[PDB]
C-alpha cells in the first residue's frame, strides 16, 4: 500500500518457509534417532 | 636407443630456450610450444615402440589431440590480439603493468 | 633402400630439370624485367602487408577436425576387436559428437565468413 | 554466452581438476590440467577488452610452457622405469623439474610475475575462480608426490613466495593485485609444510578458500576494484564492514580469528622437523601482511574517507546480491578457532 | 573539537597506480575504471589492387584501383 | 520468478515481446519547446507508455513512499539557485548537472527494463545521449569549470557505452527567442533569468553535437513549432518511420538477456556515477555524508528493506 | 494484398490510402506557408487536391492507381513524399523571386 513499486518480498513464500520448517523438523528427528541407535549400537559393541 | 634419446632431449631443451627466450612475434613462441610438443610426441613414441609396450601407444596420440586443442586456443587468442593493437608484437603487451 | 632410391632419383631428376632450366637459356636481366607483376601499372604498396582473413573460424576447426579425423584413423584394426559392442558405440559417440560440434558452428554462423 | 556454451565450459572447468585429483597415470593427470587451461581461457576473455586480451595471453603463454615442462617429466620418467606414475626410484632431476612446473602452475615466487597482472587484468568472479579452484590440480599432484619432494627447493620456493608476496602486498593499491599476492603469500605457507605433512597443507588451502570466495564477494558487491572505492563502503553498504575487517585480519593471522590457525599448526610440524630458521623467518616475514591489511582496514572501517554525492542517489535503491554463502563462510573463516582440534 | 577524518589531501595518497612511489613508476597512471583503455584508434589500412589494364577480365584498357580486406 | 539465466531459459524471452510499437522514442529540444505535449501525445495515440523528464526528485518518487525528499537526501542541488546565481561557490551547478545526469541514467534504465520486460514502447522527454547540451552551456558560460567537465565526461564515458540507444530522436527546434519569450509567458520568478547566452549555447550544441551524432545510430526527424503542434503529424511519421542503421538490429536473445540482467539492478546502473574522483564540487565529506545517511535511514520506511518495515505497514516479517 | 511491387527495392504498402492521405495533408499544410502569389503554391495545390479528391472517391486500390496514372500506388506514395520534400526546399530557396540577374546581351544567340 504504502510503495509505489510491490516489495520483491511483499508476501511470504509459503512453499519456502515450508521446506525449512519440515527440513528442520526432519534433520532434528533424524538426528535424536541417530543418537539413540548410536548409544545402543556402542553399548552393545561394548558390553554395556 | 641412448643417443637417439639424448638427441631428443637436447632438442626439446632447445625448443624450451626459444620458448623462453621472447623476440618480438608471439606465433614464433606459439611455434616454439609445437616444437617442444612434437619433440615429447616422438620420445613417447619412440619408448612405447622400444618396450613393445603397445597398451600405451594410445598416449602419444592423445598428447597430440591435446597439444592442438592449445595450439587452436593460441591462434584464437592472437585473432584477438591482432585485432586490438593491430599486430602480433609483444611490446604492446604491457598494459597490466600498473 | 628401395623407397629411399625412387625418392632419391625423383629429386634428382627434378633438381636437374631446374638447372638445365636456369642455366641453359640466354639471360638478359634489367629491373623492369625483375620488378614485380601488376597488369600493367607498378606496385602501390607491398605484398607483405597483413592480409585479413575471412574463414580464421574455420581454419581453427579445420585443425580440430583433423584432430579427430585421428582419432577415428585407427578403426580399420578397431573392427577386429572382440569387444564390438563397446567398438561401436565408442564410433558412434565420436561421430556424433563431431557432427553436434559441426551443428553447433554452423547454428552459431560459424560457417559463415566475416565481413 | 548462451546457456549451451555456459553449461559445455563450466562443466569442463569442473571436470579438469575432477579428472586430475581422480586420475592414477600422470598422463591422465595433465590431461585434466591442460583441461583446466583450456576452459579457463574463455572464461577470463570474456569482457573482450585490451586488457582481457593481455592477460589472456600471459595466463596461456605461461601456462602452456610449464604444463610442457610437466609433460616432460612424465615422460623422461616413463622412459626411466617403465610406468606412468613416479615411484621411489625415480630421478631426483625428473621430480625436480615437475616440482619447478606445478610452481610455475600455481604462481610460486619467484614464478610468479604473471600472476599479479592476471589477476588484475580479469574480472571479480573470474578471479575468484583462478585463484581457488585453479589451484586445486596443481596442488593434487604434489600432495600425491610428497615423499619424493626434495626440501631444499620446496623450502626455497617457500621462503622466497612468503618474502616476495608479503613485500609486492604494500605498495599496491588495487585490490586484484592485492588478492594476487596474498594468494602467493598463502602459498609459500601451503608449500612450505607439504614435505613433512601434507594435510596441513590441505588445511592452509581450505582455509585460504573459505577466507578469500567471501573477500571476492564482498568486492564484487559493489565492484570495488580500489582502496579508494573500497573507502566509500561506509556509505554504500555499512553492515559489510565487520566482516570485511574481521577477514582481512584473519587472512592476515591475528591468532583469536582462524586464519592463526594455519600458520601456527605449519609452525608446530615445522619446528617438530627441525626446521627452526625457515619457521623463524617465515613467521617474521608475514607480517607484512598484516600490516597492509591493517591499512586496509584503515582505510574501509576505521575512517570515514571523503564520499560521493551520487552515493545519495545509490542509498535510494534496493540491493538483493549478498548471498547465503557470504554469512556463511565470513562467520566460518572468522569464528572457527575453537573448534580448531576437528579441523586438524 | 571534532574527531578528524580522512580529507581528499590523506585520500589522495591511495590514488596512485603505486603508493610507495619510485623513480622508475612516476609516469604511472591509475588503470581505467572499467578496464576499457582509451587506445589510439588503429588505421585499418586496406590493400590496393590495380586490376587492370592488363588483366583477361578488365576489357582490355581498365584501371580497376580496388581496395580490399581479404 | 526474478529474471535470471533460469527464467531466460524457460521463457521470457525479450525478441518474442517485440512487437511493431516496442520502441524508444526521445523527444528533445531547448527548453520550453511543448516536449511534454508532444510526448505526451505520442505515447497516448501509439500505445506507448509516457515518461516524464527526469528531475531532481526521480529516484525519490520512483523509490519507496514517492514523495519527494528533502534536497539534502535527494541530491543538495536546486535549479532555482542554479538560475539565481550561475557562479556560486557552492558547486551548485555541476552538483546539479552531475545529480541530473545520474537520474537520467536511472530513468533511461527503467524504461529500458520496461520495454525489454513487456514490449511496450517508451517516450521519453530528454536522454543521458542528450544531456550534454546543459554542461556544455554551463561551461561556455563561467559557470563550472574545466575539471568537471572532466568528470562528466569519463562518466558518461563509463556509463553511456553500456545501453543501446533510442529507436528515434525527434528534436522541436525552437529559435533563441522565441524560447526567450515562452519563458517570460510562463513567468517562473527563477527561471526568467536565464541568458539568452545559456539559450543560444544549449541550442547550438542541439544543433552542431547531439543531431549529427544521433543520425548515425538512429531515425532522426527535427520539427519546427508549428509541425509539433497537431501531434496526429508527428505521430504519423513516426508510425511509417522504417527503422535500419542502428546498434538495435544486432541484439538477439542472449544479448538482450544480459542488457535486462544489467539493467535490473539499479545499483549496477548507477556503480560508475559513484566513481573516486575527489572533485570538491562533489566531495561530500565523512561528517555531513555520516549525518544525512543517518537521516536518511531513518526517515519512515527506509530504514529496512522494502518489504520489511513494519512502521509502514509490512506483514508476516517472521516469515519473510 | 499484392505479392510484390514490379520495381525491386519498393516495399508494398499495407495502408495507401491512408499513407497518401497523410502525405497530400502534409503537402497542403506546408504549402500554406508560401505566399498566395506564389505560382509553385498554386500549381502544387491544384494537383494534390486533385490527388486527394481521387483518394478519398476510390476505395480500390487498383481502380485509385488506374485514376491516379502513376503506375504502383506505392511509387505514387514515393512521389508524395517527393513532393513534400522539395516543398520544404522551395520553401527555404523563395523561387517567387524576380529574376536574380540579366544575362550578357548575348549569351543565348544562336548562331553566333
Ligand atoms: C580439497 C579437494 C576437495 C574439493 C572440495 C571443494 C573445495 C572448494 C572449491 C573452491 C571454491 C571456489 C568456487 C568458486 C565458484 C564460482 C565463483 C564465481 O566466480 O561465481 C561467483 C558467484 C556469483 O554468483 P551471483 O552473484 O549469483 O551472479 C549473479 C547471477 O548471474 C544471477 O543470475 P544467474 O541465473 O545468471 O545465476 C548464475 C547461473 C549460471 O549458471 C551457469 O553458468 C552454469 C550452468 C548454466 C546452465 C544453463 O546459475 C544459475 O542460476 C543456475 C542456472 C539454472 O558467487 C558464488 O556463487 C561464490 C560462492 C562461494 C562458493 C565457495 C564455496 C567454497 C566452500
Ligand atoms: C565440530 C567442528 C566442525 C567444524 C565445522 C567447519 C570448520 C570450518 C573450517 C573449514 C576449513 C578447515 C577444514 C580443513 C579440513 O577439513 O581438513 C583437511 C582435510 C585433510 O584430509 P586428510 O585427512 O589429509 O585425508 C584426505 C584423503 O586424502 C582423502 O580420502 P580420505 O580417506 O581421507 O576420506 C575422505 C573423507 C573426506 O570427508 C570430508 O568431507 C572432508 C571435508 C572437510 C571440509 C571441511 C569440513 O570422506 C569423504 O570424502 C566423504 C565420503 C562421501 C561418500 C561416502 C559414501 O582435507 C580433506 O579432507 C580433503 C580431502 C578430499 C576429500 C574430498
Ligand atoms: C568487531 C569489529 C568492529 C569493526 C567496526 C565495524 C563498524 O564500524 O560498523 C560500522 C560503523 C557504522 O555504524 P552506523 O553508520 O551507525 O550504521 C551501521 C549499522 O548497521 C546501522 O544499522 P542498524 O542500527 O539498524 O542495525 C544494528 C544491528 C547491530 O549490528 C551492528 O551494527 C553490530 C555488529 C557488530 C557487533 C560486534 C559485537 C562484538 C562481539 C565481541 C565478541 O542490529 C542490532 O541492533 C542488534 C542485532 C544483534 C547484534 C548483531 C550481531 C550479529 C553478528 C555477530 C558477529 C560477531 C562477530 C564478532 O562504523
Ligand atoms: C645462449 C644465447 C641465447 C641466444 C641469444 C640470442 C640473442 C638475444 O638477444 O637473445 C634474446 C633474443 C631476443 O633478442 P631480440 O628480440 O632480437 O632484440 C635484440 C637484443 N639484442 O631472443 C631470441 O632470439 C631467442 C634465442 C633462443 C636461442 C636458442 C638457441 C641457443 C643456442 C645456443
Ligand atoms: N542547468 C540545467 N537545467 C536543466 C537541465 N534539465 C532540465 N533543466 C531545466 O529544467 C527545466 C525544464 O523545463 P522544460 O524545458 O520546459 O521541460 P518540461 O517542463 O518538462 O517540458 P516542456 O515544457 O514541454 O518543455 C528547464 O528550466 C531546464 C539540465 O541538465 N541542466
Amino acid at each position: 500500500k504504502f510503495y509505489v513499486r510491490e516489495p520483491v518480498n511483499a508476501k511470504p513464500n509459503w512453499l519456502a518457509v515450508g521446506l525449512s520448517v519440515g527440513a528442520s523438523v526432519f534433520m532434528w528427528i533424524y538426528l535424536i534417532q541417530t543418537h539413540n541407535e548410536d548409544v545402543l549400537e556402542y553399548k552393545r559393541r561394548n558390553g554395556l | 636407443m641412448p643417443s637417439t634419446f639424448f638427441n631428443l632431449t637436447m632438442a626439446f631443451s632447445l625448443s624450451l630456450l626459444g620458448t623462453l627466450m621472447f623476440r618480438s612475434h608471439l606465433m614464433s613462441t606459439l611455434l616454439c610450444l609445437e616444437g617442444m610438443v612434437l619433440s615429447l610426441f616422438i620420445m613417447t613414441s619412440v619408448t612405447s615402440l622400444n618396450s613393445n609396450s603397445m597398451s600405451s601407444m594410445p598416449i602419444p596420440i592423445t598428447i597430440l589431440v591435446f597439444a592442438a586443442c592449445e595450439a587452436a586456443v593460441g591462434l584464437a587468442l592472437l585473432v584477438k590480439v591482432s585485432n586490438t593493437y593491430g599486430t602480433d608484437y609483444v611490446q604492446n603487451l604491457n598494459l597490466l603493468q600498473c | 633402400m628401395n623407397l629411399y632410391t625412387v625418392i632419391f632419383i625423383n629429386i634428382l631428376l627434378s633438381l636437374t630439370l631446374i638447372l638445365v632450366a636456369f642455366w641453359l637459356p640466354q639471360m638478359n636481366l634489367y629491373s623492369e624485367k625483375a620488378n614485380p607483376y601488376e597488369c600493367g601499372f607498378d606496385p602501390t604498396s607491398s605484398a607483405r602487408l597483413p592480409f585479413s582473413m575471412k574463414f580464421f573460424l574455420v581454419a581453427i576447426t579445420f585443425l580440430l577436425f583433423d584432430l579427430e579425423i585421428a582419432l577415428l584413423l585407427p578403426l580399420p584394426w578397431a573392427i577386429q576387436t572382440i569387444k564390438t559392442s563397446t567398438m561401436m558405440i565408442m564410433a558412434f559417440i565420436l561421430v556424433t559428437i563431431l557432427s553436434l560440434g559441426l551443428a553447433y558452428e554452423w547454428t552459431q554462423k560459424g560457417l559463415e565468413w566475416t565481413e | 554466452m548462451n546457456p549451451i556454451t555456459l553449461a559445455i565450459i563450466y562443466f569442463t572447468i569442473f571436470l579438469g581438476p575432477v579428472i586430475t585429483m581422480s586420475s592414477t597415470n600422470l598422463m591422465l593427470m595433465w590431461v585434466g590440467l591442460e583441461f583446466s587451461l583450456l576452459a579457463i581461457i574463455p572464461m577470463l576473455i570474456n569482457k573482450k577488452n585490451p586488457r582481457s586480451t593481455e592477460a589472456a595471453t600471459k595466463y596461456f603463454v605461461t601456462q602452456a610452457t610449464a604444463s610442457m615442462i610437466i609433460l616432460l617429466a612424465i615422460v623422461l620418467n616413463y622412459k626411466q622405469l617403465g610406468t606412468w606414475m613416479f615411484q621411489q626410484q625415480t630421478n631426483g632431476l625428473i621430480l625436480n623439474m615437475t616440482l619447478m612446473a606445478l610452481s610455475m602452475k600455481l604462481g610460486l615466487a619467484p614464478f610468479h610475475f604473471w600472476l599479479p597482472e592476471v589477476t588484475q587484468g580479469i574480472p571479480l568472479h573470474m578471479g575468484l575462480i583462478l585463484l581457488t579452484w585453479q589451484k586445486i590440480a596443481p596442488l593434487s599432484i604434489l600432495i600425491q608426490i610428497y615423499p619424493l619432494l626434495n626440501s631444499t627447493i620446496i623450502l626455497m620456493l617457500a621462503i622466497t613466495s612468503i618474502f616476495m608476496g608479503a613485500w609486492g602486498g604494500l605498495n599496491q593499491t588495487q585490490m586484484r593485485k592485492i588478492m594476487a599476492y596474498s594468494s602467493i603469500a598463502h602459498m609459500g605457507w601451503m608449500l612450505a609444510i607439504l614435505p613433512y605433512n601434507p594435510s596441513l597443507t590441505l588445511l592452509n588451502l581450505m582455509i585460504y578458500i573459505i577466507l578469500t570466495a567471501p573477500m571476492f564477494m564482498a568486492l564484487m558487491l559493489n565492484n570495488s576494484m580500489t582502496i579508494n572505492s573500497i573507502s566509500l563502503l561506509w556509505n554504500k553498504t555499512p553492515a559489510m564492514l565487520t566482516m570485511i575487517s574481521l577477514m582481512l585480519l584473519s587472512l592476515g593471522g591475528l591468532p583469536p580469528l582462524t586464519g592463526f590457525l594455519p600458520k601456527w599448526i605449519i609452525i608446530t610440524e615445522l619446528m617438530k622437523n627441525n626446521c627452526l630458521i625457515m619457521a623463524t623467518l617465515m613467521a617474521m616475514m608475514a607480517l607484512l601482511n598484516l600490516f597492509f591489511y591493517t591499512r586496509l582496514i584503515y582505510s574501509t572501517s576505521l575512517t570515514m574517507f571523503p564520499t560521493n554525492n551520487n552515493s545519495k542517489m545509490m542509498t535510494h535503491q534496493t540491493k538483493t546480491k549478498p548471498n547465503l554463502m557470504f554469512s556463511t563462510l565470513a562467520i566460518m573463516s572468522t569464528m572457527t578457532l575453537p573448534l580448531a582440534p576437528q579441523l586438524i | 573539537a571534532r574527531q578528524w577524518q580522512p580529507d581528499i589531501e590523506w585520500a589522495e595518497q591511495f590514488s596512485g597506480a603505486v603508493m610507495y612511489p619510485s623513480k622508475e613508476t612516476a609516469h604511472w597512471k591509475p588503470p581505467p575504471w572499467n578496464d576499457v583503455d582509451i587506445l589510439k584508434e588503429k588505421a585499418v589500412t586496406n590493400m590496393t589492387l590495380n586490376f587492370g589494364p592488363q588483366h583477361p577480365a578488365a576489357h582490355g584498357v581498365l584501371r580497376l584501383v580496388l581496395e580490399l580486406s581479404g | 520468478l526474478r529474471y535470471g539465466l533460469l527464467a531466460a531459459i524457460l521463457g521470457d524471452k525479450t525478441t518474442k515481446k517485440l512487437h511493431e510499437y516496442s520502441r524508444v522514442i526521445t523527444v528533445d529540444g531547448n527548453i520550453c519547446s511543448g516536449k511534454n505535449k508532444l510526448a505526451k501525445e505520442i505515447a497516448q495515440q501509439l500505445g506507448m507508455k509516457h515518461y516524464p523528464e527526469a528531475g531532481i526528485q526521480y529516484s525519490s518518487t520512483t523509490t519507496g513512499d514517492g514523495r519527494p525528499l528533502d534536497i539534502e537526501f535527494s541530491g543538495s542541488c536546486s535549479l532555482e539557485k542554479f538560475y539565481d546565481d550561475p557562479k556560486s561557490n557552492d558547486g551548485n551547478s555541476y552538483r546539479l548537472q552531475s545529480w541530473l545526469y545520474a537520474s537520467r541514467l536511472l530513468q533511461y534504465a527503467d524504461a529500458l527494463e520496461h520495454l525489454l520486460s513487456t514490449g511496450q514502447g517508451v517516450v521519453l522527454e530528454r536522454s543521458i545521449y542528450s544531456d550534454f547540451v546543459f554542461l556544455e552551456a554551463m561551461y561556455n558560460q563561467g559557470y563550472i569549470r574545466k575539471q568537471c567537465v572532466d568528470h562528466y565526461n569519463e562518466i558518461k564515458r563509463l556509463t553511456l557505452p553500456e545501453y543501446l540507444p533510442p529507436h528515434a530522436v525527434i528534436y522541436i527546434d525552437v529559435p533563441v527567442p522565441e524560447v526567450q519569450s515562452r519563458i517570460q509567458k510562463k513567468g517562473d520568478p527563477h527561471e526568467m533569468k536565464v541568458t539568452s547566452a545559456y539559450l543560444q549555447d544549449i541550442e547550438n550544441a542541439y544543433k552542431k553535437t547531439f543531431l549529427p551524432k544521433m543520425s548515425e545510430m538512429c531515425e532522426v526527424l527535427v520539427y519546427d513549432s508549428w509541425e509539433a503542434e497537431d501531434p496526429t503529424k508527428v505521430v504519423e511519421d513516426i508510425e511509417y518511420l522504417k527503422y535500419n542503421k542502428g546498434p538495435w538490429l544486432k541484439q538477439d536473445d542472449w544479448t538482450f538477456h544480459y542488457l535486462r540482467m544489467l539493467v535490473q539492478d539499479k545499483t549496477e546502473v548507477l556503480n560508475y556515477t559513484t566513481i573516486p574522483v575527489y572533485l570538491p564540487e562533489i566531495t561530500i565529506g565523512a561528517h555531513q555524508g555520516s549525518r544525512i545517511y543517518n537521516s536518511f535511514r531513518e526517515l519512515p520506511g527506509r530504514k529496512y528493506a522494502p518489504g520489511y518495515n513494519a512502521e509502514v505497514g509490512d506483514k508476516w516479517i517472521w516469515l519473510k | 494484398l499484392k505479392k510484390t511491387t514490379g520495381l525491386v527495392g519498393l516495399a508494398v504498402c499495407d495502408t495507401p490510402h491512408e499513407r497518401l492521405t497523410i502525405l497530400y495533408t502534409k503537402t497542403l499544410d506546408i504549402l500554406k506557408h508560401f505566399p498566395k502569389h506564389a505560382a509553385y503554391r498554386k500549381y502544387t495545390e491544384q494537383i494534390t487536391n486533385e490527388k486527394l479528391d481521387m483518394v478519398k472517391a476510390e476505395p480500390d486500390v487498383k481502380k485509385l492507381e488506374a485514376l491516379l496514372q502513376g503506375g504502383e500506388v506505392e511509387e505514387v506514395i514515393l512521389q508524395a513524399e517527393k513532393e513534400l520534400s522539395l516543398a520544404r526546399k522551395m520553401l527555404k530557396w523563395k523561387p517567387w523571386e524576380p529574376l536574380v540577374e540579366e544575362p550578357p546581351a548575348n549569351q543565348w544567340k544562336w548562331p553566333i
